RNA sequence: UUUCCGGUGGCCAUAGUGGAAGGGAAACACCCGGUCCCAUUCCGAACCCGGUCGUUAAGCCUUCCAACGCUGAUGGUACUGCACGAGGGAUCGUGUGGGAGAGUAAGACGCUGCCGGAAU
RNA sequence: GUCACUCAACGGAUAAAAGGUACCCCGGGAUAACAGGCUGAUCUUGCCCGAGCGCUCAUAGCGACGGCAUGGUUUGGCACCUCGAUGUCGGCUCGUCGCAUCCUGGGGCUGGAGUCGGUCCCAAGGGUUGGGCUGUUCGCCCAUUAAAGCGGCACGCGAGCU
RNA sequence: GUCGCCUCCUAAAGGGUAACGGAGGCGCCCAAAGGUUCCCUCAGCCUGGUUGGUAAUCAGGUGGUGAGUGUAAGUGCACAA
RNA sequence: UUCUCCCCGAAAUGCAUUUAGGUGCAGCGUUGCGUGGUUCUUGUUGGAGGUAGAGCACUGGAUGGUCUAGGGGGCUUAUCGGCUUACCGAAAUCAGCCAAACUCCGAAUGCUGGCAAGUGUAGCGUGGCAGUGAGACGGCGGGUGAUAAGCUUCGUCGUCGAGAGGGAAACAGCCCAGAUCAUCAGCUAAGGCCCCUAAGUGGUGACUCAGUGGGAAAGGAUGUGGAGUUGCGUAGACAACCAGGAGGUUGGCUUGGAAGCAGCCAUCCUUGAAAGAGUGCGUAAUAGCUCACUGGUCAAGUGAUUCCGCGCCGAUAAUGUAGCG
């Protein structure tokens, strides 16, 4: 789905401006692409919040003058105790054309009680379309005990989303219970 | 100790501006 | 106990204690973290301790990371001496920490035990902790 | 009780660059004590015994790159 | 050249040795004392060095 | 004038490392000899000399590949000069100036001067 | 021109030199001993978490591993007043203050049946013995008592005594 | 315990900067380990080979400085110092 | 160490010292003569850097994963060799890290040149005369010490020293401000305006009920006001009141008793609008009261969770209230 999020220009820069923006409950954004120079703009705080909640979220940034523009947010920078969103790239998109994204890992499996399973990594990398990104990638190990392995080569992926990432690294582990 | 706490915090009022001597 | 198989210099300065955290403010391990509201000098017995309370109360299920180590030598003045001769040779070792470091990490254990063992872990630390999670 | 085993420190020996570029020099005046040549002598300026670099002639100092070594020119003046 | 005009409000005592060469550069003597200057980088440098010290109109 | 190429510099990876293909007119190069000048801590391998036969296989050169490496913004953040403020304290924040590193988008399969050769 | 120095306490008092002083003698609180002051590692008194012990049951009574503090009566750290003197240990005498309460008064919980207790909450009104040993404080002991409290006051008190 | 000299950190990106602060060195050595001229490239790794093995000596590939530098450490030096 | 006034006005640092409370030279004062913007501030334009920060390229330290040369223990049994490699595991690689004596990087400042403007009358040379060479506190950056000291030792700025006036209750070093004299004029600074005590018991809007204001920690808590996220809800939500509140099943290792409450466990099935091999009280052990849920009169909001502002407890010495003067 498309999170439409209104912004207003942003001409004044530095740390004190900045400063300013956030104490008016806003964010600081810098969008860049292919084919415009970067725009530097201003989002609603509680908006831009809520739009982030997800990952790989596809936002329509609406400035009142400009016409509308796809994007995707490439780099979060959130505070680090609290959880206010510091800083938003948003790397444009077009409809037509592929996009390189990072998504999520969990695991739901359930294997023999003495032995557990973890995940070895956070995010990975895909190649994806706009309309479709897909909201995680499910590894499923039931039963599955001992010093099996799983990388990254023989995942079920969704359609159109390719593999970008080196295929020779593992994202799962399952093993015996902590000695 | 009483007496020292109370030197430290003197530096607190007002017209000190955060200072005091002998801290 | 962790302590280092050996250190370049026995006898060092003070670790920093001013600034947020420079690196590891993301889980990177586990499912849960504690992450350190405060900055402070954790010591390798206060590591311990937290350790013993996460792993006793988890039992059986998932794994503990601990990702500060202390590997910072702090010396001791001979005791009852007067000031100077040299300095005091090591007698503790300390992780310097500040806000916002994940201090350990949780894995393969549901929401609420995990809440639990990281409370019964976190009060045996010298600065303030909260427990953190994946967004879920 | 005990004893420092430390305590010895060299004498100061006021290295560094004496002269910084565009600073018009004399011909045999010093513009870097260094050890080692961290400088090396470049177009009218040379090198001494202890790696010291000193002007050949007169002009401003500049420093600068030559190949793969960074260096010191004293370019004549106009 | 909007000719600026520069009072002195704050004492130069206890201030750094910097900034009280920069109110004499400016021409200014005391507490309440003004001087105008010509709308010059050099002397809007020597008026925010010293800008808590005094105040500026054109 | 131009094109291609052989030397000689400057920048010193945006230039390199790796891969694929192609080319030698003059030049270059391997190559063929060791009688002669000359040489190997043994060896005509190398240095040196006499040739230019053979060959573009390698060097060299032209083109293609972002793959490894290299270059790399804008914005934000850390930090910080000066002026202040907060906390019981480790320490923290603001105003006004300056402002990284990492990262992202991205660039990039070199740029350029002089001498010479062949053809024009 | 060159030579002769662990003149090493290395700008090198002489070519040439160790100690005792409680028999001692003639500026400094620039500097130590007592006391005050600051700090509070140590000490002390509390508390947080709750592994575990308590037949069962973390929390009647407890309380590993860790964490945070109080007080300022200990040993120290500092060297801030005093060296043209701030007399110091113990006791006697006279007290006065605190409460972190030993007795007596009131209460909650108990692994409180009763008689007795344990523990922590209020509470400083009054009380809180005489001897043996030792200069002692402290401590051990004897016979008691409702009890034989812990501390401050220049480790209260020598122009009050010893 | 220290006392002179040298190197590094503290030392806050010129220089300088203290403590009975943290680390180490020196009171030499070399007639070549000085001068000049010319030539050469290492350590490590891999493979093959009598004694010979991880490591003596030889051969091929790879390897840019991680080897070396009379002697501490730092600055340098592969254009090699 | 004895009369006066006028102008200027320090130092408590460096080096050396039979030196360390002394002295010499230098630094800082003054003054005669000389030279005159050479000094200083700001701007602008260059220069070298390796601190802050950051990073892991090197050197050390380090957590986890993948993989592995090689060591341990056993086996058929060892001259090999295989079964192990379920133990240890150098190194290689992926991910997150750490460093005063690490750096592929890298500021702000400071330092140093050119130029321009401004500027007190600054700077420099050379002579006469010095005093000082015990510093203190405060802000910022550090070493010693324990994340100590009104501690100690450096760098830098300020004040005191040698500085009165106003504020800080009093109070060298903090804040404002530098006293030529007179003034029974005015405006202000810091700080203040209910009274002491000059000026507002000022206007408007919020919050606090702790005398917080007018000291303090880990931690504990339906204090209070506000702002988000999320679950249930007139298909009727949560609390209260009426009936099913239990079958096989005293499921198991126990334990003369674990049948529902000793602990650990695969953590189901059922007459069925409905229930968990079991959450509290009770209890030598079983009974039982009663919880999650289903229908009813009623019925308009209830339950978590995050954050923010101001508060609460923790709180705790000795002459007398005694931590707003
Ligand atoms: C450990 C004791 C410390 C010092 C003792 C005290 C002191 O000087 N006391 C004196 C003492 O001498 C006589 S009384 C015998 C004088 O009368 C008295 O005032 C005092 O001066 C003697 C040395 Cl005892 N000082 C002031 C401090
Ligand atoms: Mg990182
Ligand atoms: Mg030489
Ligand atoms: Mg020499
Ligand atoms: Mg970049
Ligand atoms: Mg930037
Ligand atoms: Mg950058
Ligand atoms: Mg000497
Ligand atoms: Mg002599
Ligand atoms: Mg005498
Ligand atoms: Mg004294
Ligand atoms: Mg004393
Ligand atoms: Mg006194
Ligand atoms: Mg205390
Ligand atoms: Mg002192
Ligand atoms: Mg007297
Ligand atoms: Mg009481
Ligand atoms: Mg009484
Ligand atoms: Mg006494
Ligand atoms: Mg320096
Ligand atoms: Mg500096
Ligand atoms: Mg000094
Ligand atoms: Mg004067
Ligand atoms: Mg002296
Ligand atoms: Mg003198
Ligand atoms: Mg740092
Ligand atoms: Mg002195
Ligand atoms: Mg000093
Ligand atoms: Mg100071
Ligand atoms: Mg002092
Ligand atoms: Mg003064
Ligand atoms: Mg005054
Ligand atoms: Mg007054
Ligand atoms: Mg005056
Ligand atoms: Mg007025
Ligand atoms: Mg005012
Ligand atoms: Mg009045
Ligand atoms: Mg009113
Ligand atoms: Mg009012
Ligand atoms: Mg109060
Ligand atoms: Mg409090
Ligand atoms: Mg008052």
């Amino acid at each position: 789905d498309i999170i439409h999020l209104k912004a207003e220009q942003r001409t004044e820069f530095g740390k004190g401006a900045a400063r300013r923006i956030r104490r008016d409950d806003k964010v600081p954004a810098v969008m860049y692409g292919h084919d415009h120079d970067p725009i530097h703009v201003t989002l609603d705080g509680h908006a831009t919040l809520l739009a982030l909640r997800t990952e790989n979220p596809l936002l329509s940034i609406e400035i009142e003058g400009q016409k509308p523009m796809l994007a995707l947010p490439k780099d979060v920078q959130r505070d680090v105790l609290k959880g206010f969103v510091r800083h938003v790239d948003l790397l444009t998109v077009r409809r037509g054309e592929k996009v390189d994204v990072n998504v999520a890992l969990r695991i739901t499996g359930e294997s023999a009680p003495g032995t557990i399973a973890m995940t070895e990594f956070n995010e990975i990398e895909v190649q994806a379309d706009l309309l479709n990104i897909p909201e995680v990638i499910e590894i499923d190990v039931t039963g599955l005990e001992a010093g099996t392995t799983i990388y990254l080569g023989d995942l079920k992926l969704p359609e159109g989303t390719s593999l970008l990432g080196d295929a020779e690294d593992v994202a799962a582990t399952v093993a015996f219970p902590e000695t | 100790g009483k007496t020292g706490r109370k030197r430290r915090a003197r530096r607190k009022k007002g017209a000190n501006h955060g200072k005091r001597p002998n801290a | 106990m962790l302590i280092p198989r050996r250190v370049k210099y026995r006898k060092q300065h003070h670790p920093k204690r001013t600034g947020a955290a420079k690196g590891g403010t993301q889980l990177a391990f586990g499912d849960y973290g504690i992450q350190a509201t405060e900055g402070g000098y954790l010591t390798n017995r206060q590591i311990e301790a937290a350790r013993i309370a996460m792993t006793r109360y988890i039992k059986r299920g998932g794994k503990v990371w601990i990702n500060v180590y202390p590997d910072r030598p702090m010396t001791k003045h001979p005791a009852e001496s007067r000031m100077g001769s040299g300095k005091g040779t090591p007698e503790w070792w300390i992780a310097n920490i500040k806000p916002g470091r994940v201090l350990f990490e949780l894995s393969g254990v549901p929401e609420d035990v995990a809440r639990e063992a990281m409370r019964l872990a976190i009060h045996k630390l010298p600065m303030k902790a909260r427990f953190i999670s994946r967004e879920g | 009780a005990s004893s420092s085993r430390n305590g010895r420190d060299s004498n100061a020996q006021r290295l560094g660059v004496k002269r910084f570029g565009g600073q018009l020099v004399n011909a045999g005046e010093i513009i870097v004590r260094q050890r080692g040549t961290h400088f090396h002598p470049g177009d009218g300026v040379g090198r001494g015994g202890d790696d010291t670099l000193f002007a050949l002639r007169d002009g401003n100092v500049e420093f600068g790159t030559r190949r793969g070594r960074r260096v010191v020119n004293v370019t004549p003046v106009e | 050249m909007s000719k600026l005009k520069i009072t002195q409000i704050k004492s130069g005592i206890a201030t750094k040795p910097n900034h009280r060469e920069t109110l004499r550069s400016l021409g200014l003597k005391r507490i309440g004392d003004t001087v105008i200057k010509e709308d010059r980088p050099e002397f809007r440098g020597m008026v925010r060095t010293v800008r808590h010290l005094v105040t500026m109109e054109e």
